[PDB]
């Protein structure tokens, strides 16, 4: 099987140098056009460009020119995206696609993220949050789970280790002052609380730090 | 001829061979120029310089 | 008494913004955008390589 | 350029004095000698053809003393 | 230089039903090497037709990719949900190579209210010095929602946090998010914290408050 | 084609100083061919120096035109109460003719604050059903002020229009109007109307406010 | 005594059209240039263009062509300034001007401010602004008059029909709804206010009201 | 297997929003800003006036 | 002179970009067919001289397309 696999998502800093890999596989490597295309955090594919397979010959777009460093290995038939001088801008989820050419691209690597940023890995500060009188929504008391300024992402949070799982809702961690945070809602019947414990349970495996906070009445 | 202007001072010259002037030239008023290369010039390619 | 400006010409220049934009041997025509600003002058060529 | 092909002359109107006046009647002999001058070895060649070919004497001359002029501004 | 703009931006659909994705190149004719490339979340992306005419292999006959040259729709006759997805068209007559803006498949629904709920910051976080209001406007569907942060009457935007989850796995409804972030200081120099949900299931906004005096 | 520019914008001088106004040819070198133009408010421009270089008729020896054809100075060694005005300077060895952003000749004094006083809408206003909340902030040297409309704690930019005097003519202050336009149900859904001004001579807003609950 | 008189200040409406005369005297016409100088109502001079004096061929800025019309009457020595297809930006204080040419324009029209915008004449809403605790500085209670809602400008705000100037600061009349509100300030002693009548006296010719407004204490 | 491209033609082009700026008899060169932009295609030339 | 007396040619090893190349080959045909081309009145009676004198065929050209370049800038 075609399969294109790249380098793992990276945490990066401003200023720094990634490069990502792309390694062939299920194909002769040479054959076919190996490409770079960016997906921003919140943009559709923008295309990178293509480094020549044969010749290990790379071309890029006009913006991707200069900044990007295209490489081929050869034997082992990895391709790499070379980022110089990481910029928040480098930020993005970053796709080697084969080319079919004209064709296009056909297949693409399974995806590599890389983070361009300052920030130091942080924990979380979760907030049970508890329904107020109009919070009360028919027999269910929403909830609520305030994950505060952690970085990086992810939090797993689960709720009463996460025996909760339908009325959660966990909402988006966006980044704040390049730390995370997100408010997560679990919605359970008022019969249910605080009669049953209402525990968001928020694990940040990069600070390592599982924080468990008992939603209670205000 | 024409009154050309060359520094503070302008000048008469012929206006057929006033247009005949090889130099960077201008619309009577204002931007989009004519051989504004004339008084460029080019280098060498070191790597990418020139 | 009263006299109209019929062109004008630049005798002294300034280059500005020197971008050479370099592409790989067989590339072919190399691409510089500001081809797309007439303020600028671009002019294609090559870099010799090894 | 800037230095060749000069307005000169307008010679209209103008019984008075040029912006660059004594310059132009100056300008032809003396850089074409002052070119000659620096090279007295290319100057006597010229006298040769000049009696090489035409063979009509008082015509002859015609050759040399205009093609000392000819190399300058070539 | 060659741009694509692929319409509509997303569809709310029936799965089964016919939702077809057009496509259009500005520049030249493209001709063929057009294609429709299918990225859901977080995914590396998924070729669907080439030579804008063609499926790829792994690609099933419902995708149906069509027009010509200056213009181009990918079609599925059956969407599905398995088709809820993000498609991309992308011109390849000439580098550069790009990528039209996309279409999103939505599966097509019962229109739902947010259910709505303004938790004040935890005392766990009034005790920080920071605080945060937090209001949960939840299993919306469509999408289509607004979140107004009123104070004391005076509405406020500012330390408001919106996330949202998407269209939401059982109900394919949506549920967000508000979270007004104030210092506890003007969280409590002023009262009344009013977030109100404006939604297409709703001719107002769906008003979940609580003044600071009240409990 | 050719631009200039005039510095300094304004000028705050004892009259008699030397205050010297800058100019400047941005392209060629405009040689000769620049022209100063006093023009007080309201007047067709009155020109000064010409081949910027030389003095009109009409115009003092007081005016020194300087500078040379990439740069050009407008010097008054005396300035004065008359020389207070707009002043110009304009390239014209080129068509299109244009004009540097000009240069203003205050006359220097001490630095007064501003008399600031808050009038709520009259009844006359309040009978309209309209609600102006104007404050006038008179005499304030320099002109260099900031007001600000603050409503029940919270500030409002709305309605809020002002109108203020040129360098006052006596006292060679700066008078200004601030004005907090409300219609008078939001005028009285909020109570504590404020204008705050912070200006030069104080470190601080200079605050006049009135809520309707006080008198 | 080489004098430009223009034509005088002219309110206009949008779609419409204006000449503006400016007849020059005190020397020989044919002889200079005719120049015209757009200042925008806040903006400096921007050069609108010159007509030939002789031969009567205008010539305008690339932001001047084609919407402007320079026209001359040789025997009386009549330039004109015309704008076509009135606009709100044809508002401005506009000046033709004797070329001296390379040396500039030495001499101005007295100045023509057209004025191009849809309003009809309106009466001010006057308002004797009476002071309140927080408006008493000192010995002087500071007293207003708030002008609103009149096209076109002026009004004529006095104080006591004049007799105070002295703590008057008539602010400037500034648009609303194409409307104007000036709003003057007298300041007057609280030993004369409210003692004695202070009363805003706003007379607008235009819409031909004169109008009264004496402040007394709220 | 893998192809470069060496260039590219317009061999089917579309004419866009068609711009003329006049001047009179004698006003010489005529200036249309559109000379800046590439994109523009910009043509001197005059109209013989009445 | 600024004007005409140039270092070009230095050929003093220097086998390199010179300051200004392409532009010196243009300096002599233009400038002086610019004047024959301003003044085709003298193209016209210029080279008619040659072909009245000396009946020598082939070489009474030799004065006249010569003599044509002789005419700009002396």
């Amino acid at each position: 099987q075609v399969q294109l696999m790249e380098s793992g998502p990276e945490l990066k800093k401003p200023g720094e140098t990634v490069k990502i890999s792309c390694k062939a596989s299920g194909y002769t490597f040479t054959d076919y056009s190996m490409h770079w295309v960016k997906q921003a955090p919140g943009k559709g594919l923008k295309w990178m460009g293509w480094i020549n397979t044969g010749t290990g010959e790379p071309t890029f777009a006009a913006d991707f020119k200069g900044r990007f460093a295209f490489s081929l290995e050869t034997s082992a038939s990895t391709a790499y995206l070379q980022i110089n001088n990481l910029k928040n801008e480098d930020t993005a989820s970053y796709f080697c696609a084969r080319g079919v050419g004209l064709y296009g691209v056909d297949y693409w690597g399974q995806g590599t993220s890389v983070t361009v940023s300052s920030p130091k890995t942080t924990p979380p500060s979760v907030y049970p949050l508890a329904p107020v009188c109009g919070d009360t929504t028919g027999s269910m008391v929403t909830l609520g789970c305030l994950v505060k300024g952690y970085f990086p992402e992810p939090v797993t949070v689960t709720w009463n280790s996460g025996s909760l799982s339908s009325g959660v809702h966990t909402f988006p961690a966006v980044l704040q002052s390049d730390l995370y945070t997100l408010s997560s809602s679990v919605t359970v019947p008022s019969s249910t609380w605080p009669s049953e414990t209402v525990t968001c349970n928020v694990a940040h495996p990069a600070s390592s730090t599982k924080v468990d906070k008992k939603i209670v009445p205000r | 001829f024409y009154v050309m202007t060359v520094g503070s001072k302008s000048f008469l010259v012929h206006r057929e061979w006033f247009h005949d002037l090889a130099l960077p030239w201008t619309p009577p008023s204002s931007t989009a120029w004519r051989n504004r290369e004339l008084l460029m010039e080019f280098e060498e390619a070191h790597a990418t310089k020139q | 008494s009263q006299l109209a400006e019929v062109r004008s010409y630049c005798y002294h220049a300034s280059v500005t913004d020197i971008s050479t934009v370099a592409r790989c041997p067989m590339t072919g025509e190399a691409h510089n955008e500001k081809r797309a600003d007439s303020s600028y002058v671009c002019k294609q060529g090559f870099t010799d390589r090894g | 350029s800037v230095s060749v092909q000069t307005h000169g002359e307008s010679s209209l109107v103008n019984k008075t004095e040029t912006w660059l006046d004594s310059t132009k009647a100056t300008r032809y002999l003396m850089k074409t000698e002052n070119w000659i001058i620096r090279n007295p070895g290319y100057a006597f060649l010229a006298a040769v053809l000049g009696w090489m070919l035409g063979s009509n004497n008082g015509q002859r001359v015609v050759f040399t003393i205009l093609l000392l002029l000819v190399a300058p501004a070539y | 230089d060659i741009v694509l703009t692929q319409s509509p931006a997303s569809l709310a659909v029936s799965l089964g039903q016919r939702a077809t994705i057009s496509c259009r190149a500005s520049q030249s004719v493209s001709t063929s090497y057009m294609h429709w490339y299918q990225q859901k979340p977080g995914q590396p992306p998924r070729l669907l037709i080439y030579l804008v005419s063609n499926l790829e292999s792994g690609v099933p006959s419902r995708f149906s990719g069509s027009g010509s040259g200056t213009d181009f729709t990918l079609n599925i006759h059956p969407v599905e949900a398995e088709d809820e997805a993000t498609y991309y068209c992308q011109h390849i007559r000439e580098l550069t190579r790009s990528e039209a803006g996309p279409s999103w498949l939505e599966i097509k629904r019962a229109d739902a209210a947010p259910t709505v709920s303004i938790f004040p910051p935890s005392s766990e976080q009034l005790t920080s010095g920071g605080a945060s209001v937090v209001c949960f406007l939840n299993n919306f569907y469509p999408k289509d929602i607004n979140v107004k942060w009123k104070i004391d009457g005076s509405e406020r935007q500012n330390g408001v946090l919106n996330s949202w989850t998407d269209q939401d796995s059982k109900d394919s409804t949506y549920s967000m998010s508000s979270t007004l972030t104030l210092t506890k200081d003007e969280y409590e120099r002023h009262n009344s914290y009013t977030c109100e949900a404006t939604h297409k299931t709703s001719t107002s906004p769906i008003v979940k408050s609580f003044n600071r005096n009240e409990c």
